[PDB]
RNA sequence: AGCCAGGAUGUUGGCUUAGAAGCAGCCAUCAUUUAAAGAAAGCGUAAUAGCUCACUGGUCGAGUCGGCCUGCGCGGAAGAU
């Protein structure tokens, strides 16, 4: 891996994707496949483009170090194998029950599918959102 | 294998190989194996390297064999004694100091360069260390 | 939907039904039987086209049939009659063998839409265009 | 741009250049222009470390000497025959 | 077993190891392949 | 030396066997020509006829030096044309074949042209002093252009020969 | 460094071959979904397949990597009362 500026770099896109947005959700492949991985990108596609970034680097100081910036309580999610997916168009969108939806449909786990921030919540199955 | 031409005289004296080389630097090529050890390369022995070398680099990139046995080194047969003049020239040689760039080679990566030489070297007597091409 | 379990891309132009020569053991390597390719198999081509070859999934059950769906035929053997020339690779650099414009290969691109692991168009389209360069076809853009 | 630290020497000679060699340091000199000729030792590990890059041998390097930033461009380095190694290196004033 | 002046690792899994001030290649994946200075 | 032998035999062999539709000019045959040997066209990626003032005319293979030269001095000489109906035999593959030059390559190479279908009219031959590179031209017939190709493969499989072109 | 996963799509790139599907070889060697995945480094097949690798994210919590410099040493190093 490259040193301090690109890794900088990547924290500010984050940090900036974070700001336009709000709803997120995370996913944890400890034994996923690329062909599994063709269907939350896939997904992603469909609804946009290659916007919504699944940036899997979820350590103690890289994506938790930009958290501090934006959304605090997302710290305690850092530790253990996670994804943090971003949302940008509409305002709480279809995309947090998909990885759901996913894990159930065989791809093993899901990080227990504990979800992000919208009011602060936790592992909950919301099935209430704008439709 | 290399040898004169030409000579203007059969036999040379033994002499001695002290000092240092004046072909010291990768003057045409990129790399060079330079002759660390003292001592006298055979006409044979280069040639061997040369095909060590140039079968590695698979003949990509060209080979400089700067060295060349312009010595005649005679040999007396054996049941011979000791008087009846000096003996018939079996073989050439070319006395390497420490110093002297032995091959140069260039059109080829670092590390295969590296690797010819090091083939070139096995079939060399003297002791011979890798070299490049230095800014001045 | 299951892992590896015996599913294979192998089979040569859709119109050549019981291909023996090029296929064979292949396709009736595991206990689905060779009668299988020829019935089911020119079921779903005659409702498009002949004389092209097209992928299919042979995820091989125990219960004798398998499950499959049909996905696109490849660029390779459409940049032969719609590009022009047959041949390809060889000299690709050291002479111009064949060209092909920008328009046409995006206007191919989009058929293939549904197959295609891709989030725009325009993507699709320049890795179309790379497989053509790749194949020996310098772009006319 | 490189800055070299370099120390004037007392004593000048072929056993004196052996024995800065020996001590990993070497005998270099300045010179061009008006001015006349400055033979000092230089740190040789340093040395080898920067001219390792063609911007050495290019540029025009500061060699410090008693609080003197002379601006020379090296001429002409002596290079040990089968070492990785600087015998004596030439600078001209810039 | 090689015994050789020159042991070397003749592939990945050789592995050097010195013993009783003997350099020995012990290589898991290719017996061939052990070795000792001698 | 049993190598050596070989090839000897095989160059004797070469020795021993030395000892109209072809080409139709812009839609009219029968008309006196020969493949010039600058580069001889078989089934090639079109050919040009220089009319000649002795000998009819000369077919020299499309984008070649010498017809480029012959067309910029005077292009009312040259003919654009068919490779006819491919003469039954359709002569001239001149193969070069350089490799290096061990104590039985030579031979090894005759070896190998040989029991493969072609008629060896001529072995040019020499071994080059730059190095220890053996090179040879062989003067050969053959009906087509793939035949011509799997030679060539035939040849390059043989691991000692470095590349082989015409 | 161990340990847990992936290591995909166009794609069987084309071509050349008898076949060649990362892998007889020859030539381009791109883009895509990308956290990252070589038109593939080695094994592997009649070719597919399959198994490792590079590269990637976690896991873990301190240095580690490999030159080139020389010092001393080791092997190389078997004989006869
Ligand atoms: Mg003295
Ligand atoms: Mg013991
Ligand atoms: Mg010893
Ligand atoms: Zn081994
Ligand atoms: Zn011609």
């Amino acid at each position: 891996m490259a040193l301090n500026l690109q890794d900088k770099q990547a924290i500010v896109a984050e940090v900036s994707e974070v700001a336009k947005g709000a709803l997120s959700a995370v996913v944890a492949d400890s034994r996923g496949v690329t062909v599994d991985k063709m269907t939350e990108l896939r997904k992603a596609g469909r609804e946009a483009g290659v916007y919504m970034r699944v940036v899997r680097n979820t350590l103690l100081r890289r994506a938790v170090e930009g958290t501090p910036f934006e959304c605090l309580k997302d710290a305690f999610v850092g530790p253990t194998l996670i994804a943090y997916s971003m949302e940008h168009p509409g305002a709480a969108a279809r995309l947090f029950k998909e990885f759901a939806k996913a894990n159930a449909k065989f791809e093993v786990k899901a990080a227990a599918f504990e979800g992000e921030l919208i009011p602060a919540s936790q592992i909950d199955r919301l099935a209430t959102l704008p439709t | 294998m290399l040898q004169p031409k030409r000579t203007k005289f059969r036999k040379m004296h033994k002499g001695r190989n002290r000092g240092l080389a004046q072909g010291t630097d990768v003057s045409f090529g990129s790399f060079g194996l330079k002759a660390v050890g003292r001592g006298r390369l055979t006409a044979r022995q280069i040639e061997a390297a040369r095909r060590a070398m140039t079968r590695a680099v698979k003949r990509q990139g060209k080979i400089w064999i700067r060295v060349f046995p312009d010595k005649p080194i005679t040999e007396k047969p054996l049941a011979v004694r000791m008087g009846k003049g000096k003996g018939n020239v079996e073989y050439w040689v070319a006395l390497i100091q420490p110093g002297k760039v032995l091959y140069e080679m260039d059109g080829v990566p670092e590390e295969l360069a590296r690797e010819a030489f090091k083939l070139a070297a096995a079939k060399l007597p003297i002791k011979t260390t890798f070299v490049t091409k230095t800014v001045m | 939907a299951k892992k590896v379990q015996a599913y294979v891309k192998l089979q040569v132009a859709a119109g050549m039904a019981n291909p023996s020569p090029p296929v064979g053991p292949a396709l009736g390597q595991q206990g689905v039987n060779i009668m299988e390719f020829c019935k089911a198999f020119n079921a779903k081509t005659d409702s498009i086209e002949k004389g092209l070859p097209i992928p299919v999934v042979i995820t091989v059950y125990a219960d004798r049939s398998f499950t499959f769906v049909t996905k696109t035929p490849p660029a390779a053997v459409l940049l032969k009659k719609a590009a022009g020339i047959k041949s390809g690779s060889g000299k690709p650099n050291k002479d111009k063998v064949g060209k092909i414009s920008r328009a046409q290969l995006q206007e191919i691109a989009q058929t293939k839409a549904a197959d295609m692991t891709g989030a725009d168009i325009e993507a699709m389209t320049r890795s179309i265009e790379g497989t053509a360069r790749s194949m020996g076809l310098v772009v006319e853009d | 741009m490189f800055t070299i630290n370099a120390e004037v020497r007392k004593e000048q000679g072929k056993g004196a250049s052996r024995r800065l060699r020996a001590a990993n340091k070497f005998p270099a000199i300045i010179y061009g222009g008006k001015e006349a000729p400055l033979a000092i030792e230089l740190d040789h590990d340093k040395v080898m470390n920067m001219q390792a890059k063609a911007e050495f041998y290019s540029e025009v390097l500061t060699i410090v000497v008693d609080g003197k930033e002379i601006k020379v461009k090296a001429q002409d380095v002596q290079r040990h025959p089968y070492k990785p190694k600087l015998q004596h290196i030439d600078f001209v004033r810039a | 077993m090689k015994v050789r002046a020159s042991v070397k690792k003749l592939c990945r899994n050789c592995k050097i190891v010195k013993r009783d001030g003997v350099i020995r290649v012990i290589c898991s994946a290719e017996p061939k392949h052990k070795q000792r200075q001698g | 030396a049993e190598e050596q032998d070989a090839a000897a035999l095989k160059q004797l062999q070469q020795k021993s066997y030395t000892p109209n539709g072809r080409v139709v000019v812009e839609g009219v045959g029968n008309l006196m020509h020969h493949i010039a040997r600058c580069c001889q066209p078989i089934p090639g990626d079109e050919i040009v006829g220089f009319i000649t003032q002795g000998r009819g005319i000369s077919v020299h293979r499309a984008d070649c030096e010498q017809l480029a030269e012959l067309r910029s001095h005077a292009p009312e000489r040259i003919v654009d044309a068919v490779w006819g109906e491919s003469y039954s035999a359709g002569y001239s593959l001149v193969v070069r074949v350089v490799a290096n030059d061990r104590s039985g390559l030579l031979r090894d190479i005759t070896t190998i042209l040989a029991n493969e279908k072609v008629n060896v009219l001529g072995v040019a031959s020499r071994s080059d002093t730059k190095q220890q590179l053996a090179t040879i031209d062989m003067t050969i017939e053959i009906y087509n252009l793939q035949v011509l190709g799997r030679v060539l493969g035939k040849l390059n499989q043989v691991p000692d020969v470095i590349d082989a072109r015409r």
